[PDB]
């Protein structure tokens, strides 16, 4: 077709006017109509039969570059893996059964507590990152001098956190490690921001990785001072079965990436029935909401007006006999609140309303997919 | 010379003329006359794709014997440039630039840098923990064991 | 509920019980295997005794860049006593960091705050007072030892509730960030502040690109409020080099006589702190330090620039330092000097002891560029009054010998450059105890070609997968895997031969026609254990099933790595090509 | 500054009623001279006179205070120039530079027009270039507001115009392996996502804009003045570009 | 065609450009000037417009009084008076 395949000439070649004959428009109807269960079914199969023998070997080979990454680590390089293929097994064995005890033992017991940090889920919160690092360190919490009227308390703690660690002995005592740094719901300059300052403390180890071609465009020249990332290419062709579970592959990507709602689907597939006849009433009653409060077809995604408030949901579920009383409804909502398929929060009057965070069109599909069969 | 002669027609007993006396094998010069006769009707300089397609294959197929031997490296190029009858060697370096970027991708191509054991001039040993970042790859600041046994060898014979 | 579904879990990994072993250190025995742990360890301890005496200096000199620009900016902050008092003296600080603390003075019967605002605590023109009179306020209540409405009349109030006068600063981190209609209107806010007669503003601009590009956004009648009294001063780490070649010559004191600095590692150093203007020193010291942590980790003659360890010296060591390429040098100069064959053959390995004898000689030497660096960097400042120089290309022109070819551009140096002129001698043994990059180690681990190396490890894909041969025929796809690319690197190749629109199902096409029919229906047969999938198998629509289930999660891989648009939502059929190789 | 000079100047020869004339005459003149730039101010005209009247005073000796006409065109230099502003205009970097010229290039001229003025490379397989644009267009475009351009359009105008990096040192070992071209490492992003915090490169504005997708386009601001100004310190003749197209 | 007529410059016009906006003269392009009630004055400080973070000289702005309505007004002796009829 084109004369030039790659430069700045390939970019200026290729880019031409087609004609209206020279279409040749066919609809992707005409392709042999795939069930899921069979996609799955032959996937799995390329997946786990294919090419292991190369990629364990080719595992095998850059097994041998782990004390040449913690070398790395313990001179206060951030560490991040870039390539083709899915990286998050690689990097999972090396922070939590190579990193961890070796880090541990040259620190003289327990080991080094490694949060990890899926951020190919789209639903990955910045505060609740910060709420459990906060767990880990237990920093001392910011004085009201600190708290600079409407202050981010957030960024705001890590400035009194990196002053605090700048005297304490230079020893790792926290490894975050970020899965897809450019992920949908990390990508943002808030998240960013958080890990830059983050990475500055010397006393936690950061270990990221990125799938993105134009990740680099992320860092400015504060943030890549803050991270100062040693950067390693892990081409391994891996499959991705785990990130690809959150985006759905049916619909090839089309499926608008950051709604959360495809990967909900994925977690009602194996729960107790008790567990997802509550959330099917859940579901049911702030979509009564939403069609009543909005008056309107288009895609609103859900929050607090359209949600049900708990005192009242737990009068739904006693006459359908999901929750004996309170205690074992809020033991069995916590289960959705940790993964974020509904949140719980009060109003201006007191009311503890939950909610499903959800657009109307991803809620009546999902009622329908994997609920009302039961 | 011929990298200017434009629209001209090659037979295919010139083809393996321009690759018999590099003494390539049957597989290599014969899928240069394949990857030839795709291109034909399509090419503006068909020498230009003629003398690419030789010399990448030469420094591919003579690998083992170019790391050994760099004087292999500059002959080559002086051979080119009398057989297509050029004054310089800048436009035969141009030509090989232009037909690597036709041939990177396809299947031969790569077949016979495995076999050969090329990865453009290096080994797949030697070139993973380069792609990797090791700190333990070979640094080219030292000779290497099998250019130190030909210099051991000769020097011993100068001496006596 | 899996981990992997999550986000942000935590860990408490299990520990093992002891690995009957000191050897946790992240060093590994090199030479493939004949290196003592003694010396795994010693080049381990004096890796960090030259790696801290490194950071105590630059730690050191870090702290005076701010000490001097603490005291550089409050000599120019004070006294400049204007006759006409109706004013606030404007400070421009050009190209600055906004990470420097500014302490004012402490200077009784009078109140000194500073008020610090970001472009973040700037949404509008209210936030910026209520902020700064919460600022001001809160920090008149803590040099004291009722409420009042935080607005500009705080400044009217203040010697009626404080009885001292007031003199407030202004401190505007990222100015090039602020929109400037809400900075235009907060100065002419505080320009109504001048009738009170008990108080002085003094505005800090912290302009990190330029003053051109800030009054093109002001409005004309506010610069000239900011003329009556402005002063320009130059922030920056690169003004005159004058920090870089302080940490520069940190560096050559501990590498002094133990290590050398090849000139395609220096002006590899020369190019890349040009490519970044505004932080320069973390990114000298980046690099300085992964060659230096690069040194120690793969050479086995580390531990010999100490001399208490050349009395260690080994026969692995006798193998591998005399393929030194000046050693075969010195060999070629004495045998076409001295005709007879035996003092050479005692410089040669038939001799056990008069090599490492010889070995022995050449550690002792001072090497004299270090020094005479140094001594041409002072001479050349305080005799000439030179300071926009670097020490580094001094340095750089030093190793190859154009030194007076550098030092002719001042065009003062004329009566001194014979005596500062210095050839360079190749020492023995050097290239063992240098730091270059002839690998290509440091742009690939701190600047690399980040999406090249995707395209290229997409489209070529044979330096990355291990070809094996043995291996393939006992496993389950070794038949297929010969003859069958992987699905992204086999996508890539239609994918990059392709125009900026292509349809999905002509994409598709071109796939399946790549692929062989009968080896992928064989593979997908040759598992007995799945029925589910050998009924999939007996279908005549088993290929063109198979191709596009192993079609469509390539092209779902391609979108979230950012290669393809899918133009046009509603219609989902062609995609739009995002990245070239080669750009 | 009026009332230092008259004595140190040893003219003693002078009374209020030509102090006050001296001063009320430079007002008039003041006025008359920037009446037009100003209007009808008071403000614009009280910064003028203090900005000016020391600059007044300092030219002033025997000849000067007596007649008015000899003094004001011994203070010809500041009633034609009002000065009311306080090497390059950037400290960017040498990459950071040039990607802002090729901000500009994309921005102002056409997608459509590009392969006939960056092509320069020789056609192994057959195909037309670019024909150009066929008539000039007489609206100039940098005076309307800078349209939209994707980021990879922008880093293949990069490379057209970068000068060349690792130059032929003619050796045939040396010249594969050279990659004259330069390609965009992790350099060429941090600068241009620099080049963005700095307000240079502009984007369609959205609360969290995402860099890393597809919908995002760029843009450039700064003025035509500044990227002159850009283009002269790397020498780069970016008016070559903009000549063709109406000047 | 004709003693001449200063031109002033670019740098010297943008002083003059700023009068005739706070003038209500030149207003920006879609603008919203004052608000209905006290929420909605309170919503738009906290949105940040385009043509504040746009430059100067390359501002859209539109014209409070037409060139027609211009010719009515300015006399006849004056030398722009030409100039309001194209």
């Amino acid at each position: 077709a084109s004369s030039f395949l790659d430069t700045f000439e390939g970019y200026f070649d290729q880019r031409k006017i087609v004609r209206t004959n020279a279409k040749s428009r066919h609809t992707m109807s005409m392709a042999p109509d795939v069930t899921r269960e069979e996609f799955s079914l032959v996937s799995n199969f390329f997946n786990e039969n294919f090419q292991k023998r190369p990629r364990q070997k080719l595992f095998e080979i850059q097994k041998k570059m782990f004390p040449q990454y913690w070398f790395e680590l313990t001179q206060g390089f951030s560490l991040l893996f870039y390539g083709v293929g899915s990286k998050r097994n690689f990097l999972e064995e090396f922070a939590i059964d190579y990193l961890s005890p070796k880090i541990a033992y040259s620190q003289l017991v327990n080991s080094i507590p490694c949060l990890i940090l899926n951020g190919y889920n789209p639903s990955c919160n910045y505060r609740d990152v910060f709420k459990e690092i906060t767990d880990l360190l237990v920093p001392a919490e910011l004085t009201r001098s600190e708290t600079k009227y409407w202050g981010n308390h957030v960024i705001l703690q890590i400035q009194k956190m990196i002053d605090f660690y700048k005297n304490q002995p230079l020893d790792i005592k926290l490894i975050l490690v970020v899965h897809n740094l450019d992920g949908p719901s990390i990508r943002k300059n808030t998240f960013q921001t958080m890990l830059s300052f983050l990475s500055v403390i010397r006393q936690i180890a950061i270990v990221a990785s990125t799938d993105h071609i134009y990740a680099p465009l992320l860092w400015d020249n504060m943030k890549a001072q803050n991270y100062n990332f040693v950067f390693h290419d892990i081409s391994n062709f891996e499959p991705s079965t785990v990130e690809s579970t959150f985006q759905d592959v049916m619909k090839m990507g089309k499926s608008d990436t950051s709604s959360g709602a495809e990967g909900a689907k994925y977690v009602l597939q194996s729960l107790t029935v008790n567990s997802k006849k509550m959330y099917k009433l859940l579901i049911e009653t702030q979509m009564q909401n939403m069609g009543n409060l909005s008056a309107n077809t288009g895609p609103k995604r859900g929050t607090q007006r359209t949600g049900v408030e708990l005192k009242l949901f737990n009068h739904l579920c006693a006459a359908d006999f999901i929750a004996s009383n309170e205690i074992a409804l809020r033991s069995m909502l916590r289960e959705f609140i940790e993964h974020k398929m509904a949140n719980i929060t009060k109003n201006n009057s007191g009311m503890e309303i939950i909610w499903v965070p959800y657009t109307y069109a991803e809620l009546e599909k999902l009622l329908k997919t994997v609920l009302n069969t039961l | 010379s011929l990298l200017v002669k434009k629209y001209c027609k090659m037979t295919t007993e010139e083809i393996i003329r321009l690759c018999n006396d590099f003494e390539l094998p049957r597989e290599v010069a014969y899928k240069i006359v394949d990857e030839y006769n795709i291109n034909a009707s399509r090419l503006v300089c068909p020498w230009q794709l003629v003398c690419g397609l030789v010399l990448n294959c030469t420094f591919i197929v003579f690998n083992e014997r170019r790391r050994k031997d760099p004087r292999i490296d500059h002959f080559i190029v002086s051979k080119m440039c009398s057989l297509m009858l050029t004054s310089k060697v800048d436009d035969v370096i141009e030509c090989v630039k232009l037909v690597k970027e036709l041939i990177i991708g396809e299947k031969w191509f790569r077949d016979l840098q495995i076999r050969y054991d090329d990865f453009d001039g290096i080994r797949y040993d030697e070139i993973i923990f380069r792609k990797l970042g090791s700190m333990l790859q070979t640094t080219n600041i030292l000779v290497t064991d099998d250019q130190y046994n030909i210099w051991k060898k000769r020097i011993e014979m100068d001496l006596a | 509920f899996a981990d992997a579904q999550r986000s942000h879990y935590t860990v408490y990994p299990s520990l093992p019980q002891s690995n009957k072993n000191d050897k946790h250190i992240p060093f590994v025995k090199l030479l493939s295997g004949k290196e003592s742990e003694v010396n795994v360890e010693k080049r381990w301890e004096l890796y960090h005794q030259l790696h801290s005496h490194f950071h105590d200096q630059v730690d050191h000199i870090i702290d005076n860049i701010e000490a001097d620009l603490k005291a550089e900016i409050s000599d120019l902050l004070y006294s400049e006593t204007t006759q006409k008092r109706r004013c606030f003296n404007t400070i421009f600080l050009l190209g600055s960091d906004s990470t420097t603390k500014i302490e004012l003075k402490d200077e009784s019967s009078r109140y000194n705050v500073l008020i610090e605002l970001t472009p973040k605590e700037s949404p509008n023109v209210r936030m910026m007072l209520r902020r700064s009179m919460y600022k001001l306020y809160s920090a008149a209540d803590a040099e004291e030892h009722n409420d009042v409405s935080y607005d500009l009349s705080l400044v009217e109030n203040f010697k009626r509730l404080f009885g001292k006068d007031l003199a407030m600063v202004f401190n505007f981190k990222d100015v090039d960030s602020i929109n400037f209609n809400t900075l235009d209107n907060f100065i002419i806010l505080l320009k109504s502040a001048f009738k009170y007669d008990h108080v002085k503003i003094s505005l800090i601009f912290n302009i990190n690109t330029n003053l051109s590009n800030i009054e093109k956004n002001l409005r004309q009648s506010t610069i000239r409020l900011l003329k009556r009294n402005y002063h320009k001063l130059d922030v920056s780490s690169n003004k005159g080099f004058k920090y870089g070649n302080q940490i520069f010559q940190s560096f050559l004191d501990t590498v002094d006589g133990k290590l050398n600095l090849s000139d395609r590692f220096v002006e590899f150093i020369l190019s890349k702190m040009a490519n970044n203007t505004n932080h320069n020193l973390q990114l000298l010291t980046k690099m300085l330090d992964y060659s230096l942590m690069s040194y120690f980790f793969q050479n086995a003659f580390s531990v010999f620039i100490d001399p208490v360890n050349v009395d260690f010296l080994n026969d692995d060591y006798l193998k591998i330092l005399s393929r030194c390429p000046t050693f075969m040098f010195f060999v070629e100069g004495l045998i076409k000097q001295h005709a007879p064959a035996d003092e050479i053959l005692s410089l040669l390995t038939n001799k056990n002891r008069g090599l490492e004898e010889f070995f022995v000689e050449f550690l002792v030497r001072e090497n004299p560029i270090n020094g005479h660096a140094k001594f041409v960097a002072r001479f050349l400042e305080e005799e000439l009054n030179i300071t926009n120089f670097n020490l580094i290309e001094l340095y750089h022109n030093l190793l190859i010998g154009k030194l007076d070819s550098y030092l002719d551009r001042w065009s003062a140096c004329k009566e001194y450059k014979d005596r500062l002129h210095f050839e360079p001698i190749d020492t023995i043994f050097q290239e063992l105890f240098t730091l270059d990059n002839r690998s290509g180690l440091l742009t690939q681990s701190i600047f690399p070609s980040y999406k090249s190396n995707i395209e290229d490890n997409l489209l070529s894909w044979e330096q990355v997968l291990p070809s094996l041969d043995k291996e393939n025929y006992d496993t389950l796809s070794g038949d297929l895997d010969k003859i069958m690319a992987p699905v992204l690197g086999q996508l890539f190749k239609l994918y990059r031969e392709a125009n900026m629109t292509i349809n999905i199902y002509d994409f598709y096409i071109a796939f399946r026609e790549t692929l062989p029919k009968e080896e992928i229906l064989n593979f997908i047969r040759k598992d007995p254990s799945n029925t589910k999938l050998l009924e999939l198998a007996e279908t005549p629509d088993a290929f063109d099933k198979v191709a596009l289930i192993l079609f469509m999660q390539a092209i779902f891989a391609f979108e979230n790595m950012g290669l393809i648009k899918f133009q046009s939502t509603k219609s989902y059929d062609l995609v739009e090509k995002c990245v070239w190789r080669g750009i | 500054c009026l009332r230092k000079r008259i004595i140190e100047e040893q003219i003693t020869d002078c009374t209020d009623d030509q102090f006050q004339n001296v001063a009320a005459n430079f007002i008039h003149l003041i006025v008359q001279a920037f009446h037009s730039y100003t209007g009808n101010d008071i403000f614009a005209l009280n910064d003028l006179i203090d900005f000016k009247w020391p600059k007044y005073v300092s030219r002033i000796t025997k000849e000067n205070i007596f007649e008015p006409l000899a003094l004001y065109k011994s203070a010809i230099k500041l009633f034609l120039s009002t000065d009311d502003n306080l090497s390059q205009t950037y400290d960017l970097s040498i990459i950071s530079k040039y990607l802002l010229i090729a901000s500009y290039i994309c921005s102002y001229l056409e997608p459509r027009y590009d392969a006939s003025i960056f092509s320069r490379k020789t056609r192994i397989i057959q195909g037309r270039a670019a024909y150009g644009r066929r008539k000039k267009k007489e609206v100039n475009p940098r005076y309307l507001q800078p349209s939209l351009f994707a980021i990879e359009r922008l880093l293949a105008i990069f490379q057209a115009i970068f000068p060349i990096q690792g130059k032929a040192e003619s050796g045939s070992l040396s010249a594969l392996r050279e990659e004259s071209l330069m390609k965009a490492n992790i350099e060429v992003f941090q600068n241009l996502s620099e080049l963005h915090t700095l307000k240079l490169i502009a984007t369609t504005m959205n609360k969290n804009i995402d860099y890393l997708s597809p919908k995002v386009r760029w843009k450039v601001n700064v003025p035509w003045e500044i990227i002159k100004e850009i283009s002269e310190s790397v020498h780069f003749n970016i008016s070559d570009y903009f000549s063709d197209i109406h000047e | 065609r004709i003693n001449t007529i200063k031109l002033w410059l670019k740098k010297d016009v943008k002083n003059v450009w700023e009068n005739l906006v706070q003038l209500d003269f030149f207003t920006e392009k879609s603008a919203v000037g004052l608000r209905d009630n006290a929420t909605a004055a309170f919503y738009a400080s906290n949105y940040q417009f385009q043509g504040t973070m746009i430059p100067f000289d390359l501002r859209s702005y539109q014209m409070q009084i037409i060139l027609q309505e211009l010719r009515r007004i300015i006399p006849k002796s004056n030398m722009y008076y030409s100039w309001t009829q194209l």
